């Protein structure tokens, strides 16, 4: 299973967080199996249903 | 007290926590399901036996 590099997640500035516009605490929760995250969502199906 | 949503709110707030310790997070994860009794174990085992018979007859 994939793993995330520790340099770009934990540091003075969080590079992953800056790139994804995510807070470092939420990023830690995401990549440490403490909170689910919605990868993608459909618009047409939601709109018409 | 034991009511008035104070204890419930505290419990849910403490449950929606970080627990950066991996071992403690795992312990809080396992501490969800309740324990069982011998009749429940027998019923579950019968269900697994039925399922395996079902899938082998599918094969």
């Amino acid at each position: 299973a994939p793993v995330t590099h520790i340099w770009y997640f934990k540091g003075v500035p969080s590079r992953l967080g800056y790139l994804l516009d995510l807070a470092p605490k939420d990023l830690e929760k995401i990549i440490y199996f403490a909170a689910y995250v919605i990868t993608s969502v459909d618009e047409e199906m939601r709109h018409n249903e | 007290e034991d009511e008035s949503e104070a204890l419930r709110q505290a419990r849910k707030d403490a449950e929606l926590t970080a627990s950066a310790d991996s071992v403690r997070a795992y312990l809080k994860q396992i501490g969800k399901v309740a324990l069982l009794n011998a009749e429940e174990e027998v019923e579950l085992a019968k269900r697994i036996e039925a399922g395996l018979y079902a899938t082998q007859l599918m094969t």
